[PDB]
């Protein structure tokens, strides 16, 4: 059984394609939720998980059924335990982009997320590791990852920091595969 | 109300939403 990942902060993108890119047998990510209609050659179950009533989507919500839910192009969209469930079952680690928030009801499901946090030294520091983005784009990530920290630094696996992607990378992958056992 | 991305819940709509 595998732990779910969740990376968070600047580059955790390519942190989370890159997993994926080289390491397709140990990582993979869940079918999602949506009410929204099923369009031409899109399937159930693989694409999504489609949901005729909106409010059996919001039954199955407040029932908990779901780490994160929302709203788009009036239409509902969820990351259910399940499907989630289903991943790690099948010996996957389980890439999530989600809010620090699913991780608490991650945890609350005896799913037991590694939550990794990428902490920018500084606003270089973000330039230094992330070379596709302007000063303006990286004060803005900086930012986001000053909140972030500030808000859920408890619900933290692991801290790591460095001075390009390279290292922070291996910093992830030896996080992941320590914490797996 | 939702920025996310391929492994978010937006899943393959996430490219549509960044519009």
């Amino acid at each position: 059984y595998a732990r779910p990942i969740i990376i968070l902060g600047p580059t955790k993108d390519r942190a989370n394609d890159d997993l994926l890119s080289e390491f397709p047998d140990k990582f993979g990510s869940c079918v999602p939720h949506t009410t929204r209609p099923k369009r031409e050659y899109e399937i159930d179950g693989r694409d999504y998980h489609f949901v005729s009533s909106r409010e059996k989507m919001e039954k199955d919500i407040q029932a908990h059924k779901f780490i994160e839910a929302g709203q788009y192009n009036s239409h509902l969209y969820g990351t259910s335990v399940q499907s989630v469930r289903e991943v790690a079952e099948q010996g996957k680690h389980c890439i999530l982009d989600v809010s620090a928030n699913a991780v608490r009801r991650l945890q609350a499901a005896h799913l037991h997320p590694i939550a990794i946090f990428i902490r920018p030294r500084s606003l270089e520091n973000v330039l230094e590791i992330n070379k596709r983005i302007t000063e303006e784009q990286a004060r803005k990530a900086f930012d986001r990852a000053t909140k972030l920290e500030q808000e859920f630094t408890e619900c933290f696996s692991a801290i790591v920091e460095g001075d390009s992607f390279e290292e922070i990378y291996h910093k992830v992958k030896r996080v992941i595969e320590d914490l797996s056992g | 109300e939702l920025e996310g991305g391929p492994y978010s819940p937006l899943g393959k709509d996430y490219r549509k939403a960044e519009g």
